[PDB]
RNA sequence: ACGAUGUCGACUAGCCGUUGGGAUCGAUCUUAGUGGCGCAGCUAACGCGAUAAGUCGACCGCCUGGGGAGUACGGC
RNA sequence: AGAAUAAGCACCGGCUAACUUCGUGCCAGCAGCCGCGGUAAUACGAAGGGUGCAAGCGUUAAUCGGAAUUACUGGGCGUAAAGCGCGCGUAGGUGGUUCAGCAAGUUGGAUGUGAAAUCCCCGGGCUCAACCUGGGAACUGCAUCCAAAACUACUGAGCUA
RNA sequence: AGUUGGUGGGGUAAAGGCCUACCAAGGCGACGAUCCGUAACUGGUCUGAGAGGAUGAUCAGUCACACUGGAACUGAGACAC
């Protein structure tokens, strides 16, 4: 997968005998479009070489996530530290009622129709890691069957 | 209200097609319409989301010529119509009568149809309507004045339309200066390069 | 001090899906034997029993599929202290209708769909996904 | 088919006359959980056989003193 | 919070005091002039701001802060002043309106000329 | 007045001490306390971890930015 | 008959769309929050150049939202605010298990009301809209009856964890 | 302390401590009585995804008042804009 996504850039700085050190540390997410899905971090002395090397790091440990058809299975809620993740599958016309770092990872992933919401802090890469957590962990039809047949379960 | 000023200096700014001309020479050889205006041209610029958004809320509103108090009842109305409203903005935006009598090929600019169709010279079933916001139901028999038939405005805007395009969903008959609509347009028929999602999304927040 | 032993069935079953046990015992009552029964037809446990001698004793065993245990997320509604009531048009369909809510309504303790399907609300006891 | 009312006998030292205790279980309009409430309300005992703590069920009439509107039709259940 | 405890005792919204206790949910108030004078900003910044104590219709006594680079008021103006907190000056909440009845505007402004009470030069 | 950790009840890998008793053949099992580690799980982190800060029930007390202030006035 | 005759306001450091020069030099001044200014200020005052609204444009005062920031939906209390110094106990809250009854809670249905207008859906009229107007939907509420018995309550008889 | 109930009488168009004479000591209240402050109520209005929060400008229904404090006459109806 390769549609390139940059969350967040931040300055990052560390003390020494003289002075301050000065780093950069990107944010981004990578996908596909049809449910892959990544995120990476990268952290570099110049802003570029962060962006890349976040990329690097995302398109690594890029998982499969699956939907149902632009569209997600059921409500959700899920968490990562702080920070907890609200989301819900929306009709045709709607788009993405997401804001900030669940937008760019539900855009980049495939779903259309999210009506999503996030309570507690709103830390970026903690709203991300919540967001892949929630996303992960769904199991669609004809995997809750893992108890018997089907179209008796629905 | 309405907007008087330069007509490509906002192509300038904006970058893109935004009819704004007759269309006689080009687009190009006019404004060298590749750079935003003033001093600070040559930059792209880049912008964030909310620049997005604005840039082409700003678009649509000045190809179609609407302020935003009626651009935003538009998006309500929009709104309140089921099934994707989305698409039902453009839908219901294409149904204007200036547009309409500019997209039958009777007048050379918007702003010519809309000098036109403001100073009653343009009928729906015979019947004077002279607001450049009538939205027109499907089946209405939009015509010309019998006495403003022999205007040459509308004969040289006839000719210079002769060669932009069939919209296949109108049925026009040129010689009586008539045109006539069947049913509304479908997404796939307009310009598929703006979308309608991220207006939505502007107007979401 | 056991003031409500539905929710101590349901803890019982969700600490051994954890502990990854296989077997799990329970003393037993007419309440919680139906709502192993439903639990069972619906397909989330493998099968339960119930002994004899004056303290009869439920045992279920319990289903894993993967590595994970089939059943993930199960937790108690109307507890003693809120008692929540529900009507047919407002039941709650959990997980999107992929899950199950067991219903106690005045013709036995069913699913959330059996009880539509009859057009009677009741009480709901406890959620299961 | 009268309107009838159980309730409790509470104090009855007025002559023909009993109080009765009713109550009720509501529900709290926002939290959704069940408080008990209860009404005092007098009772014309016309052949004072209302002792303390019967059982009794009242009928609305008209107006028999100031505060006293209702009259028992029968005593269901006695006390100790 | 317990369900029985809230229903003994149900959650309650804390009120939200006004900025502006003078003029009573009202847009601005008149006012006359007691004494104009300068003071001292706080520590980050230095300079001589101008203000004015005001006595109002109703009888409070407030400060108030007469914004522009010329001022013409002495002590017994009648001032119309309006919500809004000075946020260097300790003690100032509301500014003098320019131009409304004895403070005549600041002249020889043209950019942005309308919070500062002058005409167009035309 | 501290475990800076309300009382009551039910479940959830193990290892090494010690206090007051029981059994079985110095060893094994078990019971009520008292300590050190530690898997899951939890936590912002430190850390807790059958003496939970884990998973659940019943009831009570308390919190809503820092000062002014646990102060002023009134009541006991 | 005649284009004749009728554009202003705010902003341009980030949040937030839009930059250069000149003049002062922690002065004069700005400000919703971070904050600018001490001799190249995209933040002060002016010029040009832009951005946003438009017969309006800003400012102030007031409510809800964002605020999951009084948390029923939907928060917390070892160290950030927050477990009474510790027991006993009144009202109140909660209640191991079996059989049977009743029908207050609970569930389904019927009937009466819930004035009209306003809100919502489909039409009609004024050149459209604002506005007017037909029909319907809705008004989660309340009361009176009929039926059911899984759970809670009430009644009787048991059992021992 | 007419405060709560009863008996006889009076009174009103009408039930009633509504008024009166006797009989007894009752009645209300932490499910907040009494007291202080504040305020016409509702359909509804503004917000909110909802639950809620604020509110009662226009229009409609009910209530109260008519310089201030009392009282009755006329009538089917007034304590009378
Ligand atoms: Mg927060
Ligand atoms: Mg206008
Ligand atoms: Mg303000
Ligand atoms: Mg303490
Ligand atoms: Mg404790
Ligand atoms: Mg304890
Ligand atoms: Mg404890
Ligand atoms: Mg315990
Ligand atoms: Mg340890
Ligand atoms: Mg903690
Ligand atoms: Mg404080
Ligand atoms: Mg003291
Ligand atoms: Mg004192
Ligand atoms: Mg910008
Ligand atoms: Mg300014
Ligand atoms: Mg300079
Ligand atoms: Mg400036
Ligand atoms: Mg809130
Ligand atoms: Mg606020
Ligand atoms: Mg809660
Ligand atoms: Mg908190
Ligand atoms: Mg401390
Ligand atoms: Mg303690
Ligand atoms: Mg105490
Ligand atoms: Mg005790
Ligand atoms: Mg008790
Ligand atoms: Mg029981
Ligand atoms: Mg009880
Ligand atoms: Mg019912
Ligand atoms: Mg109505
Ligand atoms: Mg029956
Ligand atoms: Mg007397
Ligand atoms: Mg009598
Ligand atoms: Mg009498
Ligand atoms: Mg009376
Ligand atoms: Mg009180
Ligand atoms: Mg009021
Ligand atoms: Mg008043
Ligand atoms: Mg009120
Ligand atoms: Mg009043
Ligand atoms: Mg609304
Ligand atoms: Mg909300
Ligand atoms: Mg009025
Ligand atoms: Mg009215
Ligand atoms: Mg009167
Ligand atoms: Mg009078
Ligand atoms: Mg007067
Ligand atoms: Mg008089
Ligand atoms: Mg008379
Ligand atoms: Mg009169």
């Amino acid at each position: 997968g390769y549609i390139e996504k940059l969350v967040q850039v931040n300055r990052v700085a560390k003390t020494v005998k003289g002075g301050r050190i000065f780093a950069f540390t990107a944010l981004t997410v990578v996908g596909d479009g049809k449910g892959r899905v990544g995120f990476g971090r990268g952290k570099a002395r110049e802003v570029p070489a962060a962006i890349q090397k976040a990329m690097e790091a995302a398109r690594r440990n890029m998982i499969q996530v699956d939907l149902n058809g632009t569209t997600l299975q059921y409500p959700t809620k899920s968490a990562h530290g702080a920070s907890k993740v609200y989301m819900q599958p929306a009709s045709e016309g709607t788009g993405i009622i997401a804001g900030g770092a669940m937008r760019a990872v539900l855009e980049v992933a495939g779903v259309q129709n999210v009506l999503a919401k996030c309570y507690g802090s709103t830390n970026p890469v903690n709203v991300v890691y919540a967001t892949f957590k929630g996303l992960k962990n769904m199991q669609a039809p004809e995997a809750v069957a893992a108890k018997r047949g089907k179209s008796v379960e629905e | 209200a309405r907007y008087i000023g330069p007509k490509c200096k906002l192509s300038r700014r904006e970058g893109t097609d935004l009819f704004l001309k007759s269309g006689a020479r080009a687009l190009d050889s006019k404004c060298k319409a590749e750079n935003v205006p003033g001093q600070h041209g040559q930059r792209r610029g880049r912008l964030s989301d909310y620049g997005l958004q604005l840039r082409e809320k700003q678009k649509v509103r000045r190809i179609y010529g609407v302020l935003e108090r009626q651009f935003r009842g538009y998006y309500q109305e929009a709104s309140r119509r089921k099934g994707s409203t989305g698409e039902n903005l453009l839908q219901l935006l294409e149904c204007r009568l200036d547009n309409v009598v500019y997209r039958m090929g009777f007048g050379s600019t918007r702003s010519e149809s809309r000098q036109l169709v403001s100073h009653k010279a343009i009928t729906v079933n015979g019947q004077t309507v002279n607001i450049p916001s009538y939205q027109v139901k499907a089946g209405d028999v939009v015509a010309v004045r019998e006495k403003s038939k022999n205007q040459l405005r509308i004969a040289q805007a006839l000719e210079l339309c002769g060669q932009r395009g069939r919209v296949e969903w109108v049925e026009v008959d040129l010689d009586k200066k008539a045109g006539t609509f069947k049913s509304a347009p479908a997404r796939s028929d307009l310009s598929a390069d703006i979308n309608e999602n991220l207006i939505v999304e502007l107007y979401s927040k | 001090s056991m003031q409500d032993p539905l929710a101590d069935m349901l803890t019982r079953i969700r600490n051994a899906q954890m502990a990854e046990k296989t077997v799990v015992s329970m003393p037993s009552s007419k309440l919680k034997a139906a709502v192993a029964k439903v639990l069972k037809d619906e397909g989330y446990i493998a099968d339960f029993q119930i002994s004899s001698e004056v303290k009869p004793q439920l045992s279920i065993e319990l289903k894993y599929f993967e590595g994970k245990p089939v059943i993930e997320e199960v937790k108690r509604i109307s507890r003693p202290g809120l008692r929540q009531y529900k009507s047919v048009e407002q039941l709650p369909k959990v997980r999107g209708g992929l899950g199950v809510s067991i219903v106690s309504t005045n013709k036995g303790v069913m699913t959330d769909r059996a009880a539509r399907a009859a057009g009677v609300g009741g009480e709901v006891l406890c959620t299961v996904f | 088919t009268v309107r009838t009312l159980t309730g409790r006998v509470v104090s009855d030292k007025m002559d023909k006359t009993v109080t009765v205790l009713i109550e009720r279980r509501v529900k709290h309009p926002i939290y959704g959980k069940y408080v008990k409430r209860s009404t005092k309300l007098h009772a014309h005992d016309e052949s004072n056989q209302c002792r303390i703590g019967d059982l009794v069920t009242i009928r609305e009439t008209r107006p028999l003193a100031k505060t006293k509107a209702w009259t028992l039709v029968d005593i269901v259940e006695r006390a100790v | 919070a317990t369900i029985n405890q809230l229903v003994r005792k149900p959650r309650k919204r804390m009120v939200d005091k006004s900025d502006v206790p003078a003029l009573q949910n009202c847009p601005q108030r008149r006012g006359v002039c007691t004494r104009v004078y300068t003071t001292t900003p706080k520590k980050p910044n230095s300079a001589l701001r101008k203000v004015c104590r005001v006595r109002l219709t109703n009888g409070f006594e407030v400060s108030s802060y007469i914004g522009g680079e010329g001022h013409n008021l002495q002590e017994h103006s009648v001032v119309l002043i309006r919500g809004g907190r000075v946020k260097d000056l300790p003690g100032v909440r509301y500014h003098t309106v320019r131009g409304s009845l004895d403070t005549s505007g600041v002249k020889d402004r043209k950019q942005g000329r309308s919070k500062y009470g002058a005409k167009r030069p035309k």
